[PDB]
């Protein structure tokens, strides 16, 4: 009911595919930053939304700035998210497997400017 | 900025019979802190625990406080405020409480208080007086000295002494004692060596 | 093969002696901070080294400072460590039990300057 | 242009106890770099690996830096900036990091930083200080010297000194050491030659 994810200094997650076992009542993602760059130049978050909502999340988050962790405050399209983190930091997020559908496309991604085009995956 | 004044280093045991003590540490090279009785000199390592014992004949009243201040031992340097060197002033060693310029810190005491004196410019660090633990004869304070006797441009290798003063809740003097301090890399060897010239 | 540990606002861990079962392949520390002080004044971490290495890890860690979680970067003497947390935060760490010896003295400690004497215990 | 000042060559250990060290490499014909303890002089081949060991009593904090800089040894030549001769400056041996005029380079470290001092005109090369490896007791930097001592138009048979300075992230001085250098085609033989009058 958990997965470990890495964002590096080259705008890559270490997986493009997360599969949640639906015998899990809650799922947890543990994000780390194995690079050396601080979060003001290479910050990474883990953001969950539907596939249609992903682009909107990215766009508004990008206009929100580093202070808001590049997330639109109180964005209802974000199902779950970590904090934005830099080099050597870590943060985890737990959410209810209540809020997902077997017949629905879900995307995870990072909303730091530019990062989502490469830093994204399915769920 | 030099100070207009010079803090007293006159021993004053006062009403409660205030004395200083120090662990009987010896001079093995592994010691981090060792006191020479003959030289009345503390040899200690940078940022290492430096225990100093408070001994009283009788308990000081509630609200009593314990203050530490460094001054230079030599007369021509006495008016100059003892402070950290530029390198340590700017380094990333903050414990969240102590001011970055303060030579002396107290560890493991959330009531530690640090003062830049408005008028004398002296740095000092005061903690509340606590009686010895049950079965103990003294109160131990755990100081840290955050510059070296060989730092460039701080103490710039000049000798210093620490003054421990006991104060009531209003800051009035109840006792005073003092000891010389050498902050150095190998306190055991330095004490044995300096002790060898006697 | 897991253990839950807290550091309060009084510079105290809620245990001073950890045992890891020989059977375990991996061991997890679950560190939390039920106090109210932020981590620049009451930042705790759970750092594991040999007893012989503890003091060196602590001195070099202190001088590394808050922004390095009070740890010397890349310290070989550190078998495992959480990150620094403050009030309301939690962090876990998992290390292989193959990094331990049955004939060896291990310590766990916080490296926050001046808190190590008070926050330590045997593993 | 001459420099208007002369950098200090005064030894200085500083807060962390800065010393240098050199491999006990002997003087066999194969050796590319050999250090004379009696002369405090290094003999090395042009552009070959010269290990220089950094030794500290305690680890400098992160962001600490290590600078090397050449000056001529003869006082009357001390304001002349040590640089490469025209032939070598213009030759095809740039690693893409060092300026072609700089005598001193660092090999095997992409974090190398080079400086043309805008005020003194001195060249220097600097690397981040890295604490020793696992199972090692010192830090080793690998210098290359890009002219021979006899290079016409450059050092032209005037002995130089290399000055190693340890500095923090803001440039405050932590330690200084120095050694004479001869760059030559047979370092072991030439070390025997110069020790001959001892
Ligand atoms: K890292
Ligand atoms: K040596
Ligand atoms: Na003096
Ligand atoms: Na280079
Ligand atoms: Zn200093
Ligand atoms: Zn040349």
């Amino acid at each position: 009911c958990s997965v470990d994810i890495q964002g590096n200094d080259q705008m890559q997650f270490n997986t493009n595919a997360i599969t949640v076992d639906k015998s899990c009542k809650q799922f947890t993602v543990n994000l780390s930053h194995p690079g050396n760059l601080p979060k003001n130049v290479m910050g990474h978050n883990w953001v969950l939304s539907t596939a249609a909502d992903m682009q909107g999340v990215v766009t508004d988050g990008m206009a929100s700035g580093l202070d808001k962790d590049y997330l639109k405050p109180d964005d209802s399209r974000v199902i779950a998210h970590t904090k934005l983190i830099g080099s050597g930091e870590k943060d985890s997020v737990t959410f209810d497997v209540s809020k997902l559908k077997e017949g629905e496309q879900y995307m995870f991604f990072c909303t730091f400017p530019g990062h989502s085009a490469l830093m994204k995956g399915t769920l | 900025p030099l100070s207009s004044s010079v803090p007293s280093q006159k021993t004053y045991q006062g009403s409660y019979g205030f004395r200083l003590g120090f662990l009987h540490s010896g001079t093995a090279k592994s010691v981090t802190c060792t006191y020479s009785p003959a030289l009345n000199k503390m040899f200690c390592q940078l940022a290492k625990t430096c225990p100093v014992q408070l001994w009283v004949d009788s308990t000081p009243p509630p609200g009593t406080r314990v203050r530490a201040m460094a001054i230079y031992k030599q007369s021509q340097h006495m008016t100059e405020v003892v402070r950290r060197c530029p390198h340590h002033e700017r380094c990333s060693d903050s414990d969240g409480l102590a001011p970055p310029q303060h030579l002396i810190r107290v560890e493991g005491n959330l009531r530690v208080e640090y003062l830049d004196d408005r008028n004398t410019f002296r740095h000092s660090v005061v903690v509340p007086y606590e009686p010895p633990e049950v079965g103990s004869d003294c109160t131990t304070i755990h100081y840290n000295y955050m510059c070296n006797s060989s730092c460039m441009g701080g103490m710039n290798r000049r000798p210093i002494l620490t003054i421990i003063t006991l104060e009531d809740s209003s800051g009035n003097l109840l006792g005073r004692n003092s000891f010389e301090v050498r902050v150095c890399a190998c306190p055991g060897r330095d004490r044995r060596t300096e002790e060898e010239n006697l």
